[PDB]
C-alpha cells in the first residue's frame, strides 16, 4: 500500500501558460525502464479517460496539448497549450506490485 | 581375476561424474540448433574420432609423465613454448566472463520459483508481458506472427533486460538483482578451492552423476508430451547442402574441445594430481566415448520439447527460435517443467541439480589454472596462498562486469564465437605441432610404454603427426576466408564487432611469440646456435 | 474499438449483497486484468481489486479483502463483483475498467457508464 500525494491542489485558468502536477514517490522506483505511471482526465459526471500512459507516451486519441516528463521520483506535465475544454480533474496512479492507488486529485478553474 | 559387477557399479557411475559438464547439457543442444539440426550430428561423430579423442589422450599421457602443471609441463619438453600455458591463462580469464554468468542465470530461476503459481505458466501482466499467448490449445488460441511464448517472455525481460540496451554499441547500467546472485556463487567457489582435496573420492557421486540420473526423467515427460514424433525427426536429418565449404566444422571444433577437456589445459593438471593409474588407454577411451553419449541424451531431450512448440504454433522446427542465442536451454526447460503435473516441486529439483552439475566443472575446472601456476613462485606461496587464490577470483569478477549489464547476451555470444572458437583451436594446434614436429614422436612413444607397458596402435601413431594437425589447420583456413557473421534477437550485427572479434581471437595468439621474442636477445651466440640451445630441454 | 457496457443502477439495503455485471466483447477476454474503481460523490478515486479471467488470480487492496468477491467466466465474457457488509459509505459509483495489454498496465479507455448504487 504505497501512498501517493499530489503536490498542488488547484490551478487557475490562463490560456497559454504552464501547469505542472507532480506525484509522491518516496518509496517508488521503476523496474523495467518504461516508467510505471499513469495520468487520467475525468470531467464531472463523465467516466475517467486516459491522458498519458507510461509518463512519456502520448495517449490514444489525445492531441499534443499534453506531454509528460520526469524520471524517478518527481514527474512533470506539460499543459503549455492550455485549452478551455480541459476544465477537469487529474489523477496519478502507481502500477508497481499490489499497491494500486490514486492521489488527491487536482482540478482547474479560473 | 573376473572383476564382476560389484566393480562395474563403482566404476561406470564414477566415469559419468567425470564426463558430463555444462558443455554437454547447455552448449551441445544449442550448437545443433544454430546451424540446423541433423546437419551437426554427422560432423560431430567424425571430428571427435579424428580430432577430439587423440588430443584427449595426448594431454593425459603428458600429465602422468612429467608430473607438473600446464605452465611447467613445457619446460621439460620445449622451453620456447611456455607461452602456450600463458595462452591458457588468458583464455580461462575469458571463460570466467562466459561461463560464470550462465551459473548466475541458473540460481535466479531457483529464487523466482518458490511460488506455487509458476511465472512460466502465464503472462499475466506480472513484470513485463504483452503480445503473448500462454494457452496454446487449452483455450483454443490460434497462433499468429510476431507472438512470443511466456517461457521466452520470462527470460527476455525479467532476468536479462534486453530492451534496456539498444545494441552492442549502447549498454545500460548494472542490474542489482543479478549482480548479487553471482556474488553467492563466487563465495561457494572460494570456500571450495580453499583446500582442494579431490582425487578419486566419493564426492563425485553426489555432486555430478546423481544430478545426471535425475535429469534423465525429463526424457520421460518428452515421450508423453505431443509433437515428439515431429520433433525428433529434425534432429536426425542427414542430408545438408555443402558441409565442406560453409564452415560448420568450427561449430564442431569448438563444441568438442569445450566438452572433452583438451585445449583449456585442464587435463595436464588432472593427470598430474593423481597417481599411476596403469589403465590410461582403457579409462580415457571409455570416458571420451561416454562424454559424447552423456551429451547425446541431453541433445535429444531438448529437440523433443521444441517439437511441442513447433506442433502447436503450426510452424517449422527451425522457425520456432530463428534468432534466439545461447539461451535455448533456459527456454526449453522453462516450458518442459510447467507442462508436468508436479510443476512446483520439480522446478526446485531440476534447477538445483543443474547448479551442482555446473559447479563441478568449476571446482575442478580451476585445477587447470590454479595448480599449474604453483610451479612458478616456489619460494613465495608460503605467505601468498591466502592472497592469489582470492586475487584470481576478484580479477575474474571485475572482468565479468562487461556482461553482467543489461546487454548480457550481446557479450556472451561474442565470447562464444570468437573467445572459444578460434582461440582454443589455435592453442590446441600449437600444442600438437610442438610435441610432434619439433619435440619428435620418437621420444614421446618411449614415454608411454614406461608408464603402461602396452604399445600404442598403428592407427593411433599416424594421428598426432599427420592426421590431427591437418584437420585443425583446415578449419582455421576455412575460418579466415568465410565471414563469421550470425544473427541474434532481431539484431543483425554491428560492423565494428567483427574487428573486435578477431582482436579477442588473437589476444591469446599474441602471447606465444611474445615469450619467443623474450628468448631472442637474452641468449648469446650465433642466430643458428641460439635456437638449438633454446629448444633443448632442461637438466635436473 | 472495444465495446464495454455495464448493468443498470440498483438499490441498497443495509447489509445486503449486490451483483454488478460487466459485459465486454470484441477483444481477447482472458488476456488482461479487469479494474474495479470506487468513487464516492465529491471525493476522489479508490481502487478495489482486480481479477484475471480463467480463474487466474485475484488481488485486493486490503480494504475489501473479505468484503468484495470477484468471479470470472471465459464463456460469457463477463465478470461479477459481489459486495457484502453494506453501509452508508459503500453506496457510490463503481467502474469496471479494462487494463492494458502488457508492458505498462494503464487503462485503455475501456470504461463503463458507472453502476451507481444507492
Ligand atoms: C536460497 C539460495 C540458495 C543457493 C543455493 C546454491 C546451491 C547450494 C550450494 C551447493 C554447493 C555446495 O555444495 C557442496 O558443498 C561442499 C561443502 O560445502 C563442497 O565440498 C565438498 O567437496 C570438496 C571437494 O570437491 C571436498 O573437499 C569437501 O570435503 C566436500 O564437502 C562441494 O564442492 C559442493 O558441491
Ligand atoms: C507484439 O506486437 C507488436 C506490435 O506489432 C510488436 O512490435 C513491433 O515489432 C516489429 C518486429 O517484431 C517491429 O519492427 C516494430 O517496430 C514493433 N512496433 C513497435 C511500435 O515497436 C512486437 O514486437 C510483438 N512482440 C512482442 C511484444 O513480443
Ligand atoms: C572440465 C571441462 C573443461 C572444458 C571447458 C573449459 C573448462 C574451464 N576452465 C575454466 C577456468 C576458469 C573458470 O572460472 C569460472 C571456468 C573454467 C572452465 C569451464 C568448465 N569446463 C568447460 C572446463
Amino acid at each position: 500500500d504505497i501512498v501517493l500525494t499530489q503536490s498542488p491542489a488547484s490551478l487557475a485558468v490562463s490560456l497559454g501558460q504552464r501547469a505542472t502536477i507532480s506525484c509522491r514517490a518516496s518509496e517508488s522506483v521503476d523496474n523495467y525502464g518504461i516508467s510505471f505511471l499513469n495520468w487520467f482526465q475525468q470531467k464531472p459526471g463523465q467516466p475517467p479517460k486516459l491522458l498519458i500512459y507510461a509518463a512519456s507516451n502520448q495517449g490514444s486519441g489525445v492531441p499534443a496539448r499534453f506531454s509528460g516528463s520526469g524520471s524517478g521520483t518527481y514527474f512533470s506535465l506539460n499543459i503549455h497549450p492550455m485549452e478551455e475544454d480541459d476544465t477537469a480533474v487529474y489523477f496519478c496512479q502507481q502500477t508497481k506490485g499490489v499497491s494500486w492507488t490514486f492521489g488527491g486529485g487536482t482540478k482547474v478553474e479560473i | 581375476e573376473r572383476e564382476t559387477w560389484g566393480k562395474k557399479v563403482d566404476f561406470l557411475l564414477s566415469v559419468i561424474g567425470y564426463a558430463v559438464d555444462l558443455g554437454n547439457v547447455w552448449r551441445f543442444p544449442y550448437i545443433c540448433y544454430q546451424n540446423g539440426g541433423g546437419a551437426f550430428l554427422l560432423p560431430y561423430t567424425i571430428m571427435a574420432i579424428f580430432g577430439g579423442i587423440p588430443l584427449f589422450y595426448m594431454e593425459l599421457a603428458l600429465g602422468q609423465y612429467h608430473r607438473n602443471g600446464c605452465i611447467s609441463i613445457w619446460r621439460k619438453i620445449c622451453p620456447i613454448f611456455k607461452g602456450i600455458g600463458y595462452a591458457i591463462c588468458i583464455i580461462a580469464f575469458y571463460i570466467a566472463s562466459y561461463y560464470n554468468t550462465i551459473m548466475a542465470w541458473a540460481l535466479y530461476y531457483l529464487i523466482s520459483s518458490f511460488t506455487d503459481q509458476l511465472p512460466w505458466t502465464s503472462c499475466k501482466n506480472s513484470w513485463n508481458t504483452g503480445n503473448c499467448t500462454n494457452y496454446f490449445s487449452e483455450d483454443n488460441i490460434t497462433w499468429t506472427l510476431h507472438s512470443t511464448s511466456p517461457a521466452e517472455e520470462f527470460y527476455t525481460r525479467h532476468v536479462l533486460q534486453i530492451h534496456r540496451s539498444k545494441g552492442l554499441q549502447d549498454l545500460g547500467g548494472i542490474s542489482w538483482q543479478l549482480a548479487l546472485c553471482i556474488m553467492l556463487i563466487f563465495t561457494v567457489i572460494y570456500f571450495s578451492i580453499w583446500k582442494g582435496v579431490k582425487t578419486s573420492g566419493k564426492v563425485v557421486w553426489v555432486t555430478a552423476t546423481f544430478p545426471y540420473i535425475i535429469l534423465s526423467v525429463l526424457l520421460v515427460r518428452g515421450a508423453t508430451l505431443p509433437g515428439a514424433w515431429r520433433g525428433v525427426l529434425f534432429y536426425l536429418k542427414p542430408n545438408w547442402q555443402k558441409l565442406l565449404e560453409t564452415g560448420v566444422w568450427i561449430d564442431a571444433a569448438a563444441q568438442i574441445f569445450f566438452s572433452l577437456g583438451p585445449g583449456f589445459g585442464v587435463l595436464l593438471a588432472f593427470a598430474s594430481y593423481n597417481k599411476f593409474n596403469n589403465n590410461c588407454y582403457q579409462d580415457a577411451l571409455v570416458t571420451s566415448v561416454v562424454n559424447c553419449m552423456t551429451s547425446f541424451v541431453s541433445g535429444f531431450v531438448i529437440f523433443t520439447v521444441l517439437g511441442y512448440m513447433a506442433e502447436m504454433r503450426n510452424e517449422d522446427v527451425s522457425e520456432v527460435a530463428k534468432d534466439a542465442g545461447p539461451s535455448l536451454l533456459f527456454i526449453t526447460y522453462a516450458e518442459a517443467i510447467a507442462n508436468m503435473p508436479a510443476s512446483t516441486f520439480f522446478a526446485i529439483i531440476f534447477f538445483l541439480m543443474l547448479i551442482t552439475l555446473g559447479l563441478d566443472s568449476t571446482f575442478a575446472g580451476l585445477e587447470g589454472v590454479i595448480t599449474a601456476v604453483l610451479d612458478e613462485f616456489p619460494h613465495v606461496w608460503a605467505k601468498r596462498r591466502e592472497r592469489f587464490v582470492l586475487a584470481v577470483v576478484i580479477t575474474c569478477f571485475f572482468g565479468s562486469l562487461v556482461t553482467l549489464t543489461f546487454g548480457g547476451a550481446y557479450v556472451v555470444k561474442l565470447l562464444e564465437e570468437y573467445a572459444t572458437g578460434p582461440a582454443v583451436l589455435t592453442v590446441a594446434l600449437i600444442e600438437a605441432v610442438a610435441v610432434s614436429w619439433f619435440y619428435g614422436i620418437t621420444q614421446f612413444c618411449r614415454d608411454v610404454k614406461e608408464m603402461l607397458g602396452f604399445s600404442p596402435g598403428w592407427f593411433w601413431r599416424i594421428c598426432w603427426v599427420a592426421i590431427s594437425p591437418l584437420f585443425l589447420l583446415f578449419i582455421i583456413c576455412s575460418f579466415l576466408m568465410s565471414p563469421p557473421q550470425l544473427r541474434l534477437f532481431q539484431y543483425n550485427y554491428p560492423y565494428w564487432s567483427i574487428i573486435l572479434g578477431y582482436c579477442i581471437g588473437t589476444s591469446s595468439f599474441i602471447c606465444i611469440p611474445t615469450y619467443i621474442a623474450y628468448r631472442l636477445i637474452i641468449t648469446p651466440g650465433t642466430f643458428k646456435e641460439r635456437i638449438i640451445k633454446s629448444i633443448t630441454p632442461e637438466t635436473p | 474499438q472495444v465495446q464495454l457496457q455495464q448493468s443498470g443502477p440498483e438499490l441498497v439495503k443495509l447489509g445486503a449483497s449486490v451483483r454488478i455485471s460487466c459485459k465486454a466483447s470484441g477483444y481477447r477476454f482472458s488476456y488482461s486484468w479487469m479494474n474495479w474503481v470506487k468513487q464516492r460523490p465529491g471525493k476522489g478515486l479508490e481502487w478495489i481489486g482486480r481479477i484475471y479471467p480463467g480463474d487466474g488470480d485475484t488481488k485486493y487492496s486490503g480494504k475489501f479483502k473479505g468484503k468484495a468477491t470477484l468471479t470470472a467466466d471465459k464463456s460469457s465474457s463477463t465478470v461479477y463483483m459481489q459486495l457484502s457488509s453494506l453501509t452508508s459509505e459503500d453506496s457510490a459509483v463503481y467502474f469496471c475498467a479494462r487494463s492494458a495489454y502488457g508492458s505498462e498496465g494503464f487503462a485503455m479507455d475501456y470504461w463503463g457508464q458507472g453502476t451507481s448504487v444507492t
